[PDB]
RNA sequence: GUCCAGCGUCGCUGGAC
């Protein structure tokens, strides 16, 4: 069983035997050698970067010195002197060695012929050293070559260093009374400058049958050491001259030739260990680990209760990125257990030292602080911001931008997934991950400003922007981000404003007003106007049917004064309210923040009755509705995920909706009650249907607080057209919740909040929008009474209802003039097709 | 989709989706690969638009708005006992823009690699032959145009 | 509860009168290093936007020279003043000989003659005599063949296991011997900034690693990493072979260098400075929280002079 | 290397704040003794632009960075920051 | 940032010199006369506390300094933009 | 089969009967 102890130093000089990770690894290779030893001798664990090398090496060298061989202290060449052959260092152990053992002998008969005979050899090396420290070939210590030896008689005569020392170690080990001696040399990855020292010293030195050598590193850096190295045989002026194709692609294989043979010749692949990443050792997902791992997340845990690896991980992305459980939080943990273990040994450390010092929250935060520190490197690489400071929702506006924008997949990069190949931006999604769902946990106004600004600016310029190479996509680049200037916003609202302009520059086919979300109303009175059609005129809405008809609406300047009316803009009035509940005077600020004080121009990039207390009753509802937001909100976990997905179903929606209406105007189109004619009253009702539905699906699926879904098997669709869609799935829902004990409040906080909304109601049942058949009035009436009763009041009277429905009153709760209103371009001149 | 000869970046990594999405090296079951083999063929039509493909043809779903005489749509209900076990160990469905029918051959292999490794008692057979006809549902392969609204829809 | 009187009787520049601002920071960070103590000991503290990181690495210094374990601490050494050539192993062991003489020197107040007083003085000096002769194998460039006797020959005191120079152990025996003489628990080294000179910090990288890897030693560096990365991965493109850089240019082997490089400053940095043990001083915003909520310690403002406590105002 | 013993050799005089052979401490109580010998207050070091050749402008800054930073002396450099920049 | 730094000589010559020297290292000219801090400079936000400031002090007590800020002050940036800068 | 409705560029698909 192995058990890791966070509250520990966690080094590789304090990890005893039931710490380590790799323990079946550490068997097998030392039975391997005692083997080797008992019937070229070189051995390589092979490992990547951060894998533990050295703890794994020590583990093999302690275990060997508890078939008898010495072992001697590890040698790493990256602390060695820069100009220190390692024939120097290897001799200079050997000498602590023996001499240790020849002072335990203290008098000695016979032995004092040994202690000379390892005197003569020592010194014997010494003359001969010079043959590696020379620069120039020196021809007068060549008599002294030609100098026969006495003793053990060299059959080679010579120098020849390598046979000196296959003699030195032969005496040492009959001194220490052994039958093999063992030389660990560890990493190079610092500086592998050095390690070609190294590599010669192994190749030509260590070839005796007493030395067995165990090398440790990761084999791609030896890959680029040698093959760089086999480049400097050739003549520079060979390499200068025959540069033209052909010679240049097969001289590149015949390094790549004695590249290859160089490792084959040094470190046979028979002998080779590769060392297990911590994903290969717990298996994936419910499949039977080969070894089990567990940790102590707690001070004075016991043995007894442990959680799994997979587990502490499991809980700590589940809870600090407020993702649900499922396959979607499996793919993160899946993908931090690839990353080496020092790296994730750094990140568990740090998480759980502060979770539980805190303890003695907002968990989220807590996991913010661990990746960023972790994966620092990664962001500097990527662009991304790093001032600690100014850390809020502005940054974090930018950073999904610049982001998707080096992703290169502005269709769906904005759900922050794991996906890219790169490894610095699949470290960078996780650390996002962490931003949203800390900095938007607990808030609604937070909230809607990312759906908003957030994933709105990604996909409205993949779409009426990009089909304007590589000077002209950063220039609209550099022009869209500081024209719209994401990043140093104001309000929602003036964003959406801005909104407006990009969207209506670009012209589309039969030039009809109809936009996406938006509908361009008409300012100059046009004659012969079939019907009841007329200019749309303010004056006409009395209460808050005129504050939330003044919500929506935003004038562009380009050559002529333009009126269009934004849905972004009703969900920016709705971020602006709910920003603070200090005084009662923001409340009717957000209504004419933007509506007569301000002025938008053209982007460049463009090819061309008391009257004083009218909104006493409008206010007063909102500022009741802000003491539900207060204490619902305080129970929201939003994901990096969960308004990735809004905004999918949401930008889907409005796109079906801008096209199924562009040819249902005709004539007659007011009062319209059959689905084939629509007025402005329809296209603006489906464009706050669509942002209700589209919450309501995606909150229940992937939202936190809710443990299972409730919304059932069956399609999942949108009403583009007709409105028993959406109604379909709350009575689905209605009765699950019913019979399962259950409240909306605690299951659908985003959708309970915001269908309870006073400034959205108006639009919800516009005067002219609401089918009339045998059967859709039979959706409607179900509708209109689920809805009342989830607000838990009742929005329309029976007069007033009965109105709507069938063929004077003062509505205070509903759009009177919309559905009469003429659309430019909307030549009426067609009728209704009838069937 | 990605020539080999102009590009090799492009063209490797579309062997990885393709080594992934198949399941190829995991081996979940037989019957799982004949599954996606559909959604594979299936993506591009013929110049014809018929519903036949390499070792299977699409059946429909819905029935047609009008039939010349006693055609009509499938209504699995009719198969008696043995039969029903084979047609039903026979269809599949695919998750795309819209629901799909398919009669795989392949399908057919999948269901014999399945039993034949049972090595069991009449027990397990009756629970092995049970798991065999079922309805499963495979996604359309990343690399199709219509992924993003399955993914939606289904 | 903290009180700022603005007027302090010198009138001094920037009103520091007492308990600073980080008083809690400071605490927490004093109580960490003492549990550390009781292998990589490299705290890391971020001054950043024209902070008083100097101020605040101070107040830690002063502070424990008031401690129940009583590590001592070094003087602060700025990289940027010492003299190009001079390796940083030196600065530490001047200042840890200076200030160890002072102590023995002190000695002879207590005790004019003693048995301790007469041997630790010279076992000290056979240390540092020790210490230079092998300090030559740092700045030299070629492998004269006489060294190869000295590593060969061997010292029976001052046990030391592994055979030859081995500097890393020489240093490790001095500081080990320092601590017992002071009577200390572990030795405290302060590393200043290096963004007046941006080379100075190569040479301090590959010394904490290399010889301030001890049980009983204690780092504190300050800094930003901007300059740090930047420093690393230049070191990271100069061992690669420089013939090889204009032959394989093909823009693949491109990718795959840039790859590694970025790979091996990422396992350097997380080596050094632990994530765990980086420090990030609060500012002002985050000490008293946003209006509306009580967020950390509150803070009162003294506005007049010869005002009540009583009466002071919030700093918001 | 043979200079590490020159060092080492710690004397009591001007108690030091610091060991080492810094030369901004000596050359600091240099300034010291020749304020009460001139009996002055403080003494001031004028320089001069290096318009003509302003490769010479490195060592005066490094100069004023390491060896004038005490109360006793004041500096009035003259230049061009057009110039001192590149 | 390279306004005005002079101790004196503060009256109405140089604030709208300031002004207009300010949004244009800003590049906002559409409401970049508020004086706002939001700017991704350090530099640039120190500069637009100093530069509030010095509005309500010169046009304080007086109805023609007032309407030379609306006019100078703001209607040179609101009319470069719409109209130059095309 | 009828009716409403939803995807795709007439075809396809869902629900009620
Ligand atoms: N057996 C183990 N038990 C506990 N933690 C371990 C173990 N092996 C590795 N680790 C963790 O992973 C890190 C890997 O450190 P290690 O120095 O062994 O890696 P390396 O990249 O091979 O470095 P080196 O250059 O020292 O060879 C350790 O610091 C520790 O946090």
């Amino acid at each position: 069983k192995i058990i890791i102890n966070l509250f520990a130093p966690n080094l590789p000089g304090s990890t005893k035997e039931d710490d380590l990770i790799q323990k079946s690894l550490r068997d097998q290779l030392v039975e391997s050698i005692r083997n080797s030893i008992a019937y070229r001798n070189v051995f390589f664990v092979d490992g990547t970067r951060g894998a533990g090398k050295t703890t794994f090496i020590n583990s093999v060298v302690k275990s060997l010195n508890s078939v008898n061989i010495k072992c001697l202290p590890t040698i790493d060449p990256t602390k060695l002197p820069r100009h220190e052959p390692i024939l120097v260092t290897v001799t200079a152990r050997l000498n602590k060695m023996v001499s240790d053992k020849l002072k335990g002998y203290w008098a000695s008969n016979d032995y004092r012929k040994q202690k000379e005979q390892w005197q003569n050899h020592l010194a014997q090396l010494q003359r001969g050293l010079h043959l590696l420290t020379d620069k120039e070939y020196k021809p007068e210590y060549f008599s002294d070559a030609l100098k026969l030896d006495a003793q053990l008689d060299y059959s080679i005569g010579g120098q020849d260093l390598s046979e000196i020392f296959e003699e030195l170690v032969k005496r040492a080990c009959e001194i220490l009374d052994c039958k093999a001696i063992l030389i660990t040399f560890d990493d190079i990855d610092t500086q592998f400058d050095a390690g070609w020292d190294v590599l010669e010293s192994i190749r030509k030195f260590f070839n005796s049958r007493k030395l067995v050598v165990v090398a440790t590193g990761d084999l791609r850096l030896y890959s680029q050491l040698i093959r760089g190295k086999q480049y400097e045989n050739y003549s520079k002026t060979l390499l200068e001259q025959e540069k033209e194709s052909v010679r240049l692609a097969e001289r590149g294989y015949m390094v790549e030739h004695l590249e290859q043979q160089y490792l084959l010749k040094l470190f046979p692949v028979q002998k080779r260990i590769q060392l297990k990443t911590m994903l290969q050792l717990v298996g994936e997902k419910g499949k039977a680990g080969k070894e089990e791992i567990k940790v102590k997340t707690e001070p004075g845990m016991q043995d007894i209760d442990a959680i799994d690896v997979r587990q502490a991980i499991g809980d700590a992305v589940r809870e600090g990125l407020n993702l649900r459980e499922g396959s979607d939080a499996d793919m993160y943990v899946n993908e931090l257990l690839k990353q080496p273990v020092r790296l994730l040994m750094q990140v568990l450390q740090d998480f759980y030292t502060k979770k539980y010092h805190a303890t003695s929250l907002s968990v989220p935060n807590l996991l913010r602080n661990a990746l960023y520190g972790s994966m620092l490197s990664s962001i500097y690489r990527a662009g991304l911001n790093y001032e600690q400071h100014r850390f809020g929702m502005d940054s974090l506006c930018k950073d999904i931008f610049t982001y998707v924008k080096q992703d290169r997949d502005f269709n769906t990069g904005f759900y922050l997934r794991p996906q890219s190949e790169s490894e610095a931006l699949r470290n960078c999604s996780i650390y996002l991950a962490s931003q949203v769902s800390e900095n938007c946990q607990g808030s609604l106004s937070k909230f809607l400003q990312m759906l908003l600004v957030g994933c709105g600016s990604v996909s409205i310029f993949n779409q009426f922007v990009t089909e304007l190479d590589r000077e002209k996509f950063e220039q609209l680049i550099s022009e869209y981000v500081a024209y719209m200037s994401v990043g140093r916003i104001e309000s929602a609202s003036h964003w959406a404003n801005r909104c407006c302009a990009v969207v209506a520059n670009s012209p589309n086919d039969e030039k009809i007003g109809v936009f996406l979300g938006m509908v361009q109303l008409n300012r100059k009175s046009r004659q012969h106007m079939p019907g009841g059609y007329k200019k749309f005129n303010i004056d006409t809405e009395n209460g808050l049917a005129k504050a939330a008809m003044a919500s929506s609406l935003s004038t562009v300047a380009s050559n002529n004064l333009m009126d269009f009316c934004s849905v972004f803009n009703l969900i920016g009035a709705i971020a602006d309210i709910s920003a603070c509940r200090c005084e009662r005077s923001a409340i009717t600020n957000a209504f004419n923040k933007v509506i007569a004080q301000t002025t938008c121009i053209v982007p460049p990039w463009s090819e061309a009755q008391d009257d004083a207390t009218e909104f006493s009753d409008a206010i007063t509802k909102v500022e009741q509705w802000l003491k539900n937001v207060n204490e619902i909100e305080i129970g929201i976990r939003p994901s990096a995920l969960l308004i990735g997905k809004v905004w999918s179903r949401f930008y889907f929606n409005l796109n079906n909706v801008a096209d199924q209406h562009k040819t249902r105007l005709y004539r007659n189109a007011e009062h319209g009650r059959m689905a084939s004619q629509s007025n402005a009253a329809k296209i603006m009702r489906f464009n706050v249907l669509a942002f209700l539905h589209a919450v309501l699906v995606e909150e229940s699926l992937y939202h936190s607080v809710s443990d299972r879904e409730y919304i059932g098997e069956g399609l999942r669709l949108n009403p583009v057209t007709s409105v028993d869609e959406f109604e379909k799935k709350i009575k689905i829902i209605g009765e699950k919740l019913k019979a399962d004990n259950k409240t909306w409040k605690n299951t659908h906080p985003l959708f309970f909040l915001l269908i309870s909304c006073p400034i959205l109601h108006p639009f919800i049942f516009p005067v002219g929008g609401i089918n009339c058949s045998v059967k859709a009035l039979n959706k409607e009436t179900s509708f209109n009474k689920l809805i009342d009763e989830i607000v838990g009041d009742k929005l329309l009277s029976d007069e007033e209802w009965d109105y709507l429905t069938k063929n004077q009153q003062i509505f205070q709760n509903t759009i009177t003039s919309l559905n009469s209103s003429t659309i430019v371009g909307a030549s009426y001149d067609k009728d209704t097709p009838a069937r | 989709l990605a020539r080999a000869e102009n590009d090799r970046e492009k063209f490797e990594q579309l062997i990885s989706e393709y080594v992934a999405y198949m399941s190829v090296g995991r081996i979940e079951s037989a019957s799982h690969w004949a599954n996606r083999c559909c959604a594979v063929v299936a993506n591009s039509p013929n110049d014809e638009k018929i519903g036949v493909f390499l070792g299977m043809v699409q059946l429909n779903r819905k029935s047609r708005q009008h039939m010349p005489g006693g055609y009509k749509k499938f209504n699995i209900d009719t198969e008696n006992g043995l039969a029903k076990a084979a047609m039903a160990s026979s269809l599949s469905t695919v998750a795309s823009n819209n629901l799909m029918d398919f009669c795989s051959v392949f399908n057919l292999i999948g269901a014999i690699a399945d039993i034949s490794a049972c090595r069991c008692e009449r027990s397990a057979i009756t629970n092995a032959f049970n798991k065999v006809i079922a309805q499963t549902t495979c996604i359309v392969p990343p690399w199709s145009e219509a992924a993003v609204r399955a993914e939606m829809k289904g | 509860k903290i009180i700022i009187n603005l007027f302090a009787p010198n009138l001094p520049g920037s009103t520091k009168e007492d308990d600073l601002i980080q008083k809690s920071l400071r605490d927490q960070l004093v109580e960490s290093i003492r549990n550390s103590i009781a292998g990589r000991n490299v705290f890391f503290v971020d001054g950043t936007r024209g902070a008083g990181k100097t101020t605040f690495i101070n107040s830690v210094v002063k502070s424990l020279n008031s401690d129940q374990d009583d590590v001592k601490v070094n003087i602060k050494c700025l990289p940027t003043i010492d003299p190009t050539k001079l390796p940083r192993h030196e600065p530490i062991l001047v200042t840890v000989t200076a200030r160890l003489n002072k102590m023995v020197s002190d000695k002879l107040k207590g005790y004019w003659a003693s048995n301790d007083y007469r041997k630790q003085k010279e076992q000290w000096q056979n240390h540092l005599a020790q210490l230079q002769r092998g300090l030559h194998l740092l700045t030299d460039k070629e492998y004269k063949p006489e060294y190869f006797s000295d590593a060969l020959k061997l010292d029976a005191q001052l046990d030391y296991s592994i055979g030859g120079q081995d500097l890393s152990e020489i240093f490790e025996e001095l500081v080990k011997r320092a601590c017992e003489i002071l009577d200390c628990k572990a030795i405290l080294i302060t590393f200043d900034d290096i963004d007046t000179q941006f080379d100075a910090g190569w040479d301090v990288l590959e010394s904490i690693r290399k010889f301030f890897n001890s049980r009983k030693l204690v780092v504190v560096a300050t800094g930003d990493l901007r300059l740090y990365s930047q420093l690393i991965r230049g070191k990271q493109y100069e061992n690669y072979s420089k013939t090889l850089l204009e032959q394989e240019k093909e823009s693949v082997r491109l990718a795959e260098r840039g790859y590694m490089v970025e790979h091996l400053e990422q396992q350097y940095l997380l080596k050094l400075f632990p994530v765990q043990k980086r420090i990030q001083l609060k500012t002002m915003l985050q000490l008293v929280g946003e209006k509306g909520k009580a967020g950390k310690e509150e803070i009162k403002v003294k506005t007049e002079p010869g005002m009540q406590d009583i009466d002071a105002i919030d700093v918001r």
